[PDB]
């Protein structure tokens, strides 16, 4: 939309669609002139896949994914309980590759909170993720014997929340 | 709503110091158009690579970083294009300023007899800017050696000339050159000069060493003449013209060896005589002055618009002493090389035309946009006024002027009549309509039709006639003395619908009745159904004359006059 | 000279002016002086004059000053070359009434222009030429007088230069070291500037070693 | 004046310490660096002798 008596142009949420070359005309009775602007839509890192908490049974395989999109590409930084990975207590299950971390045959060892700092010239994003190992039977999280009512041709939902140590 | 490219600022012939602080050099090209102008540059009649880090561009102006003798020197020209065509800028030549200092050589010490002058070479080094100002100095810089009839400093060679030597003339002497273009001043090694004293100094005759040769120069220029001779007796120099009088614009100066001409005219052409004399002898030099003139405009072209198919002549005229050759560039390339007489205009011809006048010497530019028309007629802009008035027995004229391209044909239509050229009725070619001696049957519904090759247009007019406004009682002549009260009579008849006025005029000049001066002697008292008389108080000699009453309404006006005589 | 776009400076009849040269870097310091573009040497007197630094100083501008342009010029000893700064121009303004039936301007106190504030420090080496400058600004042309803290000026070595606005000494010893000051005496007012002249000495031979023949 | 004027300042009808780093002087004009509510507020007057 036009602001400031047609001397300002404003757009809403911006995407790579809007990126490119915009120009402006100063039309007048006597002469007229164009100014060009290179609108490069760059970006502070934003989460494509934010790493969410891994719940595993002993000997199950898990991976942490820290994917942030940014222009220029955001640099990924990995820490273990706020300690540099270089000097962290060594672990055989742990394998780091590019932007991903892999635990094959996970055990009680190496239970901690892992941190990802994806940063670039412009801005940074910070994400935490932890793994909890428990051994409990499935539990019911809602009221017993619910009564739900709805009309004929309308969308409906039944909420039966649950939880268990191995995915029940 | 188109518009072609028109220049404001153009590039100039330019000069950059070899050893400059500035590492950037710039050339201007500025213009305006409805579709913004697009700029191209060419080097030595050849294309230039636009982005080279070195080279760069900003709004029609060209920039070079760290320019090099070896590379960039040359002639550049600027092309402003758009949708409507191309226009070339003035040729701009770019050079690198050169001003190396003098040869480092020691200059030998100089011994001369009292009574014999002498001359010293500056030894001017390589220079690209040629606007050199020369002087000479003594011992230290700020001291300056001044013009007398004894001493002189050549402005062409750059050397120093003395006719007569004295004991005072001993000491050190150094050349001094200034370039104002690049603001640089440099000076040569000092030369010691000693005059050996001599009593009863030996006299020498007049000896001409400095001439001023045959020269071709342009109309209106500054021009300067050097003439100098030597001898023991301070030589006296005199100027004259061979077989004509000196030009009015001549100034002789104190030295009497240098002659100024302001604003050289056609007539100054010819021979000029310089006579250098002394006590003993004499000598003469005769010089040829040829007057030239750059091409200068008389009827430079301007933005013109015409229709398609019309036979055209472009009047482009300049004057030079060498008869100007005329060239016609179409969109930045030569199209015609002679009288630009065109027949049968078309679509494609339209746009930007450049009339250049070049002779053997110089060139001048004139740019013009030629626009082409082929529009269908409309009444948007100049429609017909719906209502028009008329009186019996009076000529009445009606404008039908719309805006069409190919000068189309006209017609007028009264419902159940087509109207044409007749005895009292004529349709002159401009489209207006005339009627003489009108009658009641003329009033009615008229339509103007504009009939064009491409489409037509129709406008409606309604015409009403009214009972004419005429004068029943006319003014009668009168004779009176000074100081009398006089009365002028006037009565008129009219139609109720109309808005009517009365106007009184003295000697065919209307009395305005708007300023307080007139009301002193004159008075008006319109009344009744017809009555409109005028009163004069305190008559004077000047008041006697012709008084005219005019009954004016929007349909017609009737006039009647009388005479007033004053005695005493 | 860096090609700079120069608007001419303006002034009301009889105000003070500081016309700045500021040459491009010069080793050695070039010979600085002022010229017309008409190439004439420019009016210098007690009223108006050039500094050693190279700038020109007008205690009070007059009518006549508009006649000609003022251009800075610098000589380099070795290459025998002169550089000319783009010339300046001035404009004057008169409020003087047209006295009926046949200096019509205001007179004014002195003020200090170059040595701003009361105090400054200079260092000169032993045996060297010592040079001091004081610049004033009063409508009646101020007069500069030079003196020394609790001591007489050595008249044999000192002299006035540059229309009493410069003082020059011969070889400077620790005798000459101390505190020198300058008065801008004028009909309306008068003012002193002080300078701390600390004389520090370059090494010099007391007993130079001569060749030993044995 | 013909013998140039010499300046003194007084604070709250009381003398002022001339050089305090904080305080300083130039040609009859008085300067304070980092002035404080607690300290400097008051009535000053200038003596030309
Ligand atoms: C080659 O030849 C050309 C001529 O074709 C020379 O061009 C010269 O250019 C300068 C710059 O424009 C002209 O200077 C003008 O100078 C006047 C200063 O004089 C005024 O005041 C004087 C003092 O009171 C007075 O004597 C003057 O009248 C005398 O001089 C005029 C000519 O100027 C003469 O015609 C009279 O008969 C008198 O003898 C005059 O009152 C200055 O006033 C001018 O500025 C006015 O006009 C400009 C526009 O031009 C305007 O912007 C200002 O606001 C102001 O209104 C102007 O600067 C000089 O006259 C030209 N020389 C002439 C015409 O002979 C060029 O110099 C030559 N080449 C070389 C290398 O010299
Ligand atoms: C129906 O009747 C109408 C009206 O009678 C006819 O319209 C007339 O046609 C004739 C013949 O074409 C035209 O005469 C032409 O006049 C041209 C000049 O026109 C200009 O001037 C006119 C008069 O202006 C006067 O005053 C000015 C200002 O002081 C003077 O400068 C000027 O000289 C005059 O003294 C303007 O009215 C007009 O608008 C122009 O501004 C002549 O150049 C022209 O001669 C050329 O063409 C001839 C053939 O047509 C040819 O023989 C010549 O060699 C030359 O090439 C011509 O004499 C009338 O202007 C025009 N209107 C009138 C008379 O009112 C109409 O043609 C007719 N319809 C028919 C017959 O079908
Ligand atoms: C249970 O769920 C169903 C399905 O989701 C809901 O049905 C919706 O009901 C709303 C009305 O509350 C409907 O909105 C309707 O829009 C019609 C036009 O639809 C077209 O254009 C719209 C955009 O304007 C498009 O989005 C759409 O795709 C269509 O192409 C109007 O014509 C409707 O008004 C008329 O009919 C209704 C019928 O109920 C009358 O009551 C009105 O008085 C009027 O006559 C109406 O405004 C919507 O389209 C329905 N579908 C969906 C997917 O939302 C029920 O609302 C919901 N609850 C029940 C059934 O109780
Ligand atoms: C800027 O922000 C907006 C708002 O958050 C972002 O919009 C989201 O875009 C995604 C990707 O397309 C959508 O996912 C789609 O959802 C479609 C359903 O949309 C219908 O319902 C909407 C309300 O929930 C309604 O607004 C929409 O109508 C509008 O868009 C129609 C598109 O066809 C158009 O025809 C209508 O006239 C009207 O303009 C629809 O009725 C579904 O059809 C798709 O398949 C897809 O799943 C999100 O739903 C949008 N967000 C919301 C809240 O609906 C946008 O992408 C952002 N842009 C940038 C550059 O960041
Ligand atoms: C820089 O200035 C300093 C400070 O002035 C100089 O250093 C010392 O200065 C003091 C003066 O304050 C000198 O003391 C003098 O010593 C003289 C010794 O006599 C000889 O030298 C005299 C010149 O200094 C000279 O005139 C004299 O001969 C004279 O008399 C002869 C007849 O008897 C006659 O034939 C001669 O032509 C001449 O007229 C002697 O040659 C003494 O005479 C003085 O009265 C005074 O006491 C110190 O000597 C100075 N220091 C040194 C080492 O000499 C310093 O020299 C200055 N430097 C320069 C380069 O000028
Ligand atoms: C010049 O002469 C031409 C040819 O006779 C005139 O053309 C038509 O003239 C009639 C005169 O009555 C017009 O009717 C008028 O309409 C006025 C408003 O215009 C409305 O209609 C217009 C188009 O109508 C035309 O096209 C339709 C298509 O279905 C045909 O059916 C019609 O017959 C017409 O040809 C629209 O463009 C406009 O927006 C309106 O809706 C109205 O105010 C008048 O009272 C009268 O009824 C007719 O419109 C003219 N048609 C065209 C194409 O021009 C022409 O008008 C004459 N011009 C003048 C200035 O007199
Ligand atoms: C013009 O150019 C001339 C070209 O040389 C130039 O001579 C002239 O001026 C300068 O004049 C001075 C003296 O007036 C010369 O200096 C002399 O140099 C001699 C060695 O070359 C030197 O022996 C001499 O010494 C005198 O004084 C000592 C005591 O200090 C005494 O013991 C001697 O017996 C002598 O009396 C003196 O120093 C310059 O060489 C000379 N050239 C320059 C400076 O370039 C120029 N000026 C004029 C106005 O004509
Ligand atoms: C073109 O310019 C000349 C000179 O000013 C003028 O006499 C002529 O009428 C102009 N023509 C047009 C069409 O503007």
């Amino acid at each position: 939309k036009f602001e400031n008596f047609n001397k300002a142009l404003r757009i809403t949420n911006v995407s790579e669609e809007d990126s490119g070359e915009y120009f402006c005309l100063a039309s007048n009775k006597m002469g007229s002139i164009r100014h060009t602007i290179s609108v490069r839509v760059k970006a502070a890192p934003y989460w494509l896949d934010e790493p969410k908490n891994l719940i595993l049974a002993p000997g199950e395989d898990g991976r942490l994914v820290c994917r942030a999109n940014g222009n220029p590409k955001p640099t990924v930084q990995w820490m273990v309980n706020g300690e540099p990975l270089q000097s962290a207590p060594p672990n055989p299950n742990r394998e780091v590759a590019g932007d991903t971390i892999i635990f094959r045959d996970t055990q009680i060892s190496s239970r901690a909170v892992y941190q990802c700092n994806t940063s670039n010239e412009h801005g940074y994003l910070l994400a935490n993720a932890f793994v909890s190992v428990l051994d409990v039977p499935p539990r019911m999280l809602s009221a017993r014997n619910q009564l739900i009512r709805v009309i004929l041709y309308n969308r409906t939902r039944l909420d039966c929340p649950f939880f268990g140590s191995p995915i029940p | 709503k188109g518009f072609g490219p028109i220049f404001e600022e153009q590039p100039i012939n330019t000069i950059y110091p070899e050893e400059s602080l500035e590492g950037k050099v710039s050339l201007n090209c500025r213009a305006r158009a409805s579709p913004f102008p697009v700029y191209k540059w060419r080097m030595n009649n050849g294309d230039v690579d636009l982005t080279n880090d070195r080279y760069s561009m900003v709004g029609g102006n060209l920039v070079i970083n760290n320019p090099d003798k070896q590379k960039d020197a040359g002639v550049y020209y600027c092309l402003a294009s758009n949708n409507y065509g191309m226009v070339r800028s003035t040729e701009a030549t770019l050079s690198f300023g050169y001003l190396d200092p003098f040869p480092p050589e020691e200059r030998p010490e100089v011994k001369v007899k009292e009574g014999k002058g002498m001359v010293l070479l500056c030894d001017p080094p390589y220079h690209f800017p040629d606007d050199l100002s020369y002087r000479w100095l003594l011992n230290e810089f700020p001291v300056f050696i001044t013009m007398d009839k004894r001493r002189f400093v050549s402005q062409t060679n750059g050397n120093l000339y003395i006719a007569n030597v004295e004991s005072s003339d001993r000491g050190n002497y150094s050349c001094f050159v200034s370039s104002p273009s690049i603001t640089k001043s440099v000076f040569s090694k000092f030369i010691p000069l000693i005059p050996i004293p001599e009593r009863t100094t030996k006299p020498y005759p007049a000896d001409i060493v400095v001439q001023f040769k045959d020269i071709y120069t342009m109309m209106g220029q500054n021009v300067t003449l050097e003439c100098f001779a030597l001898g023991n007796p301070v030589p006296d120099i005199r100027w004259r013209k061979v077989l004509e009088p000196m030009p009015s614009t001549a100034e002789i100066s104190t030295s009497g060896a240098v002659l100024k001409i302001f604003n050289i005219q056609l007539e100054d052409e010819g021979l000029y005589e310089c006579e250098a004399e002394n006590i003993r002898g004499k000598d003469k030099h005769q010089a040829r002055i040829y007057v030239q003139a750059f091409p200068e405009w008389v009827e430079h072209i301007n933005d013109t618009e015409v229709d398609i198919g019309s036979d055209l002549y472009w009047p482009c005229i300049a004057t030079g002493k060498p008869i100007p050759t005329i060239r016609w560039l179409k969109n930045g390339y030569s199209y015609h090389k002679g009288e630009l007489r065109l027949y049968d205009v078309t679509f494609e011809n339209a746009g930007m035309y450049q009339c250049i006048a070049e002779n053997a010497y110089g060139s001048i530019y004139a740019n013009a946009e030629l626009k082409i028309l082929a529009l269908a007629p409309t009444f948007e802009m100049n429609p017909m006024k719906k209502k028009i008035l008329a009186a019996k027995g009076g000529r009445v004229v009606i404008e039908c002027k719309p805006k069409a391209a190919p000068k189309p044909k006209f017609s007028w239509s009264k419902g159940t009549e087509w109207l044409v050229n007749s005895s009292r009725i004529l349709i002159w070619e401009d489209g207006s309509l005339e009627i003489n001696n009108i009658t009641r049957n003329d009033g009615g519904i008229y339509t103007c039709f504009a009939e064009n090759n491409r489409g037509k247009a129709n406008s409606t007019g309604t015409l009403v006639i009214t009972n004419p406004t005429r004068i029943i009682l006319a003014p009668i002549n009168a004779d009176i003395t000074v100081g009398e009260n006089a009365t002028m009579q006037c009565a008129a008849s009219f139609d109720p619908a109309l808005d009517l006025t009365f106007v009184w005029s003295f000697n065919g000049y209307v009395i305005d009745f708007n300023k307080e001066i007139t009301h002193i002697h004159y008075q008006r008292n319109f009344m009744l159904d017809a009555n409109g008389e005028l009163l004069i108080r305190n008559a004077q000699l000047k008041h006697a004359g012709r008084y005219t009453c005019t009954a004016q309404t929007i349909v017609d006006n009737s006039s009647a006059s009388a005479d007033l005589v004053v005695r005493g | 000279w860096p090609k700079e776009n120069l608007d001419p400076v303006v002034v009301q009849e009889g105000a003070p002016l500081t016309l700045q040269c500021n040459p491009p870097p010069g080793l050695p310091s070039p010979v600085i002086f002022w010229m017309s573009s008409s190439m004439e040497p420019i009016t210098q007197d007690k009223r108006v004059s050039q500094g050693h630094n190279g700038d020109l100083y007008f205690s009070n501008v007059m009518l006549q000053d508009m006649q000609t342009d003022y251009s800075c010029n610098a000589r380099f000893h070795f290459t025998h070359t002169i550089q000319q700064k783009n010339p300046f121009t001035l404009k004057v303004l008169t409020n003087n009434p047209y006295n009926d039936s046949s200096r019509g301007v205001a007179e004014r106190t002195p003020s200090f222009m170059y040595p701003q504030g009361t105090s400054s420090s200079q260092m000169v080496l032993r045996g060297m030429d010592l040079l001091l400058e004081c610049i004033a600004s009063g409508v009646p042309t101020p007069d500069i007088a030079w003196y020394k803290k609790g001591g007489d000026l050595p008249s044999n070595k000192a002299k006035f230069e540059n229309f009493n606005k410069a003082l020059r000494i011969t070889n400077v010893s620790e005798e000459d070291s101390g505190e020198y000051f300058c008065l801008a005496s004028n009909k309306m007012g008068s003012i002193r500037h002080t300078i701390s002249v600390r004389v520090k000495a370059a090494p010099y031979w007391l007993d130079e070693p001569k060749n030993l023949i044995l």
